């Protein structure tokens, strides 16, 4: 019931996804081999949300791996749980997208998408009650951007009644990679705004900064960055598989999060966070989660919520708590911080409570914020873009693949309008 | 003899239900397996030797709510036919609950209800549980209520339902669901008992001394109201008052049908060591604004009517004296319309306490049902919240996409306004 | 000339089914700028009031309506101003014919325009008049230019559609026959109401290139960009009671909702952002506060039989002034 198909794409996507599946597999009692050897019947009652049940009590991730760089598939296969993923769902090409959206959208990507989409159809047709598609990728490149965009567009057209839930990594204003970062991001955002129903803007700069300052890691790696991302992803899809005092599915989440359908971009976060040393000082109660959760320093965005105000926020609390404590703290937050919320919404906080905490915690919380400060992300991307487009920098690499100049004009326009709309509510 | 069929709609509907059934079971001594190592048939039909089953239907568009029921200890009590689910929830969306998903569930549900009704003869009415802020608890229940008003019509349509609290809220489209729910409620229900959330927590922390109440604390208090309302159904009294007599003595005017309620004493087991729980003390407690389960304040209006149900070790002369004392308390005003406004009943059976509960076991208790102009405040708060959302059409697209017309929000708003107006005018 | 929004309601005579039914009682009274609808709901008698510029009752015909406002619109457009007019209305109104006739909106407009253009070119003596046309319809959120006999991407250099056909018109008759062909291409939804109900928003564009080739002004080119937009009326799910119903509940009802937000925002001078909410809005963004005359028309019958529908209609429409 309310099955989820997870489509990973690009190396970022496939690595985040690898960790995502590691985490949820532990949560459902699934060994690195795929067999179930868990703690509670609950783990099986909803195991089918993410896994296909198979002979031998093997639970196979209902997921697809995607890139134009074959080593990627073997890299996923080389890890624990890599042998659980269905051998058939590693779909790949032999080229790389060249860090070029057009190559991954109009050319090599087109061939890959038709192959991938057919795999998607089979996994989807095999479901009794599909809730949606979870997609994981980055804006920073070719496959995650181009393939991501083309594939998600086709999937939504074939499955318009299902949720298109995208978790994606957005480029840093400072910690850049390619010389065309803004082209790839802008060209994808252009369609992102029409194809995705729900978007989580995972900011790589912030992600690093959280690990560096909050968790106080001396030498954080992408694995550590992925730990926090996995906490978000696994944190969002909680009550679907972990019932409690106040339940909520993704449709419910969406209904109570986006008042103006275009504004479906969120800033993720997770609490509690701690260094190992700081564990000795934690006040492990609802007020601890509350005060950490609404602390701007722990928001996984380069945007700083104190900049503006929130349109809508939500939290899913998990574990050992009373409902009164949750309600009390949320009211106290809105009163305490009333200057940070939009006055048009008579209650800016959506809640849910799961009776099962993440493993190792007495309690926890998933935090989603539809903040007006998100305009900072997109504004900064636009500035990076217009600087290059105005000089036709690297334009030869994209128009050389058949793109029109008009495509850049349209993409820029959508981003600028997107930014203006967020600003409209400040 | 006489009987009721319960309907539980939405997660809260179902969990309130589960709590209510635990209490009903305890009051009669039925075990979770249906054995009982009479008036028991008011709810639990004998089905065969050694087996009794409660008459109820549980519904939620989400499989989980019912699975929680199916896997509980009472899995051996309820017949499997009584448990109905959808595949996807209403997502806190009235339109989805009424026009989109509830569209198929309703046939499954009416079948079961019809089958329960056909198996009995004393049916006096239905007891439905839902929340004005929900999806299934709004849209689906609205659908069901309309249908039942056709299938039965004449049987009592009684309901218990949660209204949005002054401050405590769980969702953000909650104001829309509540206005829409009212529109239907007003033309199909016979008697709707208003239930708060925040007020009840406040009762829990002050009267029951609970620092951190949960949904099971709220449900035990709700359960006490439910038990007392049906106490006359189930047990002999000195002054027997029928469920239809309550309704007869409830409504001063055809458009007035939302009683408010409380319960006393509500004391912790520790306070019970010292509290002087006399008939008069309990009676007096029931009129203090601080103890109402509805956040309203009677000192700012008039009572249209008031009915007290005494349970347990009470003597009619002391009861009459206590009420007579209340009649002199000028701080309590009644509409000019009803100089004979007080009603009273006395049941021989005291209320019971659910194991694990905070509520003290007492020899005397009072369940107070009342009809007052103070209810307008609840409505006013809702209208203000609704208008902000409505004015900018926030989240309206979520309802329109399920087939709801924009005009339905407008009309429901006008009906809500009319509702408040009527309760204001009858204040004389 | 510019976006002042004038609003008209056209009350219709009852049709034969409406007259035959026991609910043929008319409950609508129209005064020149206001509509009073007697509320008999729950027998609570109220003068429910709505306000209009043109509160036109059942006695008002097509020629009268033309003179009341269309006439005025056409004449301002032809001076070099844009205009966007849109229509809304009830099931059973036959607005799908009223919009054209042979005389309805498009043809009465077309006859007026060509009569005017013929007289004006005589005065100039051409006037380099040249009309471009298109039937850009929306079906399941897809564009459909019924002018052509696919990939209709919207772009804005400059707002236009990839492969949009722009036929160049010299005469009423060309339009007449083009329309006759174009209407055969209308795609439908099977509804309980009508098994062949149209299922689209439809933008008929009449764009006149005007060049003031007087002794002075020959260099001045103005464009009489007239949009006659037939909005799909909101669907009552019961009248469609299915896959298309859902597609069109969204495409129609959400689009109407959207246009609502747009208009309200326009009225509230809290504009621009809404221009991007839907392709319909974007396509009609030229109407949103620019040098475009605007006009809103809706058609209703008065019978008790159709009042819930009437009220929904009047709600949507009344908010054109009342938000
Ligand atoms: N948070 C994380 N970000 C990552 C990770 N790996 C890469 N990235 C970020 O994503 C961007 C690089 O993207 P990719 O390797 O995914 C490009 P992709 O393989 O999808 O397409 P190609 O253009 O064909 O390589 C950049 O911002 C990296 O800094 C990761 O494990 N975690
Ligand atoms: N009193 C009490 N409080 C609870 C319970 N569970 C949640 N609440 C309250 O009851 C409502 C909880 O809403 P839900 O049950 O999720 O609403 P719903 O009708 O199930 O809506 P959908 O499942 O979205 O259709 C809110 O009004 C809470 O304040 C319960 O068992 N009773
Ligand atoms: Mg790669
Ligand atoms: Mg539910």
């Amino acid at each position: 019931m309310r099955e989820i198909v997870h489509i990973q794409a690009g190396q970022c996507g496939n690595q985040i996804g690898a960790k995502f599946w590691e985490v949820i597999s532990d949560e459902h009692g699934i060994d690195p081999t795929g067999s179930y050897h868990g703690d509670s019947d609950l783990q099986l009652e909803r195991i089918n949300v993410y896994y296909n049940e198979a002979a031998g009590n093997k639970y196979v991730p209902r997921a697809i791996l995607v890139d134009l760089e074959p080593g990627t598939m073997d890299s996923v296969r080389s890890g624990p749980f890599g042998q659980i993923f269905r051998p058939d769902n590693f779909v790949f090409g032999q080229s790389g997208a060249g860090n070029n959206w057009a190559k991954g959208h109009y050319t090599e990507g087109a061939e890959l998408v038709d192959s991938v989409l057919d795999v998607v159809r089979k996994e989807s047709e095999s479901c009794d009650c599909l809730q949606g598609f979870q997609l994981t990728h980055s804006l920073g490149g070719g496959t995650g951007s181009g393939m991501g965009t083309l594939l998600i567009s086709k999937i939504r057209e074939e499955y318009p009644d299902r949720i298109m839930n995208t978790f994606s990594v957005v480029p840093s204003p400072k910690v850049s990679d390619t010389v065309v970062e803004p082209y790839n991001a802008t060209l994808s955002v252009h369609q992102l705004v029409e194809n995705t129903d729900e978007t989580y803007c995972i900011d790589n700069e912030a992600l690093y900064d959280i690990c560096f300052r909050t968790l106080k890691l001396t030498t954080p790696t992408y694995g550590d960055l992925n730990h926090l991302v996995s906490a978000t992803m696994s944190g969002v899809t909680t009550c679907l598989r972990f019932p409690g005092q106040l339940n909520a599915d993704l449709r419910k989440l969406a209904v109570n999060m986006v008042p103006f359908p275009r504004l479906h971009f969120f800033m993720p976060g997770f609490a509690p966070l701690t260094s190992r040393g700081s564990q000795q000082y934690r006040a492990l109660t609802v007020p601890e989660l509350t005060q950490q959760m609404f602390d701007a320093k722990n928001m996984m965005a380069a945007c700083d919520p104190r900049h503006g105000r929130y349109l809508t926020v939500a939290a899913v609390f998990r574990g050992r708590m009373s409902m009164k404590e949750v309600d009390e703290q949320m009211l106290n937050v809105q009163n305490k911080n009333s200057s940070y919320f939009v006055e048009w919404i008579p209650n800016n906080v959506k809640t849910a409570v799961c009776d099962i905490p993440p493993r190792g915690l007495k309690m926890s919380a998933t935090f989603i914020g539809n903040s007006t400060a998100i305009q900072e992300l997109f504004k900064r991307i636009s500035e990076q873009f217009t600087a290059m487009f105005r000089r036709k920098a690297f334009l030869h690499w994209y128009t050389g693949e058949g793109m029109d100049e008009m495509e850049f004009t349209e993409a820029e326009s959508n981003m600028n309008d997107l930014v203006s709309e967020y600003q409209q509510y400040q | 003899m006489r009987e009721c069929i319960s309907i539980h709609v939405g997660q809260a509907g179902v969990q309130i239900g589960n709590a209510c059934w635990e209490l009903y079971c305890l009051e009669h001594g039925i075990q979770p397996d249906g054995q009982m190592p009479d008036s028991f048939n008011t709810f639990f039909s004998e089905t065969g030797a050694g087996k009794h089953v409660p008459r109820a239907v549980f519904v939620d568009l989400e499989p989980t709510v019912i699975d929680e029921v199916r896997t509980g200890t009472y899995r051996q009590l309820f017949h499997p036919e009584q448990l109905i689910t959808g595949k996807e929830d209403a997502a806190n969306n009235y339109a989805r609950g009424h026009y989109t998903i509830g569209k198929e569930i309703i046939d499954l549900v009416l079948d079961r209800i019809r089958k329960l009704a056909d198996q009995c003869t004393g049916l006096q009415g239905f007891l439905v549980f839902h929340s004005f802020g929900g999806g299934t608890g709004s849209g689906f229940t609205s659908l069901l209520m309309e249908r039942l008003s056709v299938d039965y019509g004449k049987k009592s349509k009684l309901e218990f339902s949660i209204y949005p609290a002054p401050q405590v809220s769980t969702a953000v489209v909650e104001p829309y669901n509540s206005i829409l729910t009212t529109h239907t409620t007003l033309e199909h229900s016979d008697c709707a008992f208003m239930v708060d959330n925040e007020a009840i927590y406040d009762i829990c922390r002050r009267n029951l001394d609970i620092e951190r109440p949960t949904y099971t604390n709220l449900n035990r208090l709700i359960s006490q109201i439910v038990s007392s309302i049906t106490a006359s159904l189930r047990f002999d009294g000195a002054l027997n008052v029928d469920l239809t007599e309550f309704q007869t003595n409830l409504v001063p005017y055809p458009r007035i049908h939302f009683p408010l309620a409380t319960y006393a004493p509500v004391i912790s087991a520790e306070k019970a060591y010292h509290e002087q729980l006399s008939v008069a003390e309990i009676t007096n407690a029931c009129f203090e604004p601080a103890n109402q389960m509805v956040k309203c304040d009677p000192r700012h209006g008039k009572y249209m009517a008031c009915c007290l149900l005494y349970r347990g070790d009470v003597v009619p002369k002391d009861v009459n004296a206590a009420i007579a004392t209340i009649k002199t308390k000028r701080s309590i005003q009644f509409v000019d319309w009803c100089p004979t406004g007080f009603k009273v009943g006395i049941n021989y059976q005291p209320p019971t306490v659910v194991p694990g509960g905070d509520l003290a076991k007492v020899q005397r208790a009072v369940c107070m049902l009342s009809n007052t102009t103070a209810i307008a405040e609840a409505w006013a708060r809702l209208d203000h919240k609704f208008d902000l959302m409505y004015a900018k059409r926030a989240f309206v697209h979520w309802y329109v996409g399920e087939g709801m017309e924009e005009g339905e929000f407008s009309e429901a708003r006008e009906d809500m306004a009319a509702l408040e107006k009527d309760y204001e005018e009858v204040g004389v | 000339s510019c976006v002042n929004i004038k609003v008209i309601v056209r009350c219709r005579p009852l049709n034969e089914k409406e007259k035959n039914d026991i609910n043929n009682e008319e409950v609508v009274r129209i005064n020149n700028n206001e509509v009073i609808l007697t509320i008999n709901r729950n027998n609570e008698i109220y003068e429910k009031k709505y306000s209009f510029d043109y509160a036109c009752d059942k006695d008002v015909d097509q020629k009268t309506l033309f003179n009341n406002y269309i006439y005025q619109i056409v004449d301002e457009v032809l001076q070099g101003f844009n205009c966007t007019l849109f229509c809304y209305g009830q099931t059973g109104t036959g607005k799908t014919y009223t919009m054209e006739g042979k005389t309805g909106l498009i043809f009465r407009v077309t006859k007026r325009i060509f009569d005017i253009l013929n007289k004006r070119k005589e005065e100039k003596i051409m006037y380099d008049f040249n009309i471009k046309i298109s039937y850009l319809e929306i079906y399941n959120e897809e564009l459909c230019d019924l002018l052509s006999s696919m990939k209709l991407r919207i772009y804005e250099d400059g707002l236009n559609v990839d492969k949009l056909e722009e036929k160049s018109i010299n005469s009423f008759e060309e339009i007449y026959y083009i329309i006759c062909s174009a209407i055969k291409k209308r795609r439908t939804a099977e509804t309980a109401y009508n098994k062949k109900s149209s299922r689209s928003h439809s933008i008929f564009t009449i764009t006149l290139i005007i060049k003031d080739i007087n002794n002075v002004g020959e260099s001045i080119t103005k464009i009489g960009k007239l949009n006659l937009v037939d909005l799909a009326g909101s669907e009552n799910a019961l009248k469609s009671s299915l896959k298309i119903r859902q597609q069109e509940s969204c495409n129609i009802n959400q689009s109407l909702l959207t246009l609502g937000r747009v208009i309200n925002s326009l009225i509230e001078n809290s504009s621009y952002i809404p221009y991007r909410d839907s392709k319909l809005t974007r396509l009609l963004q030229d109407s949103l506060g620019g040098k475009t005359k605007t006009f809103i028309v809706a058609t209703i019958s008065p019978s008790s039989l159709c009042i819930d529908e009437t009220l929904s209609t009047l709600d949507y429409v009344f908010r054109a002034k009342n938000i």
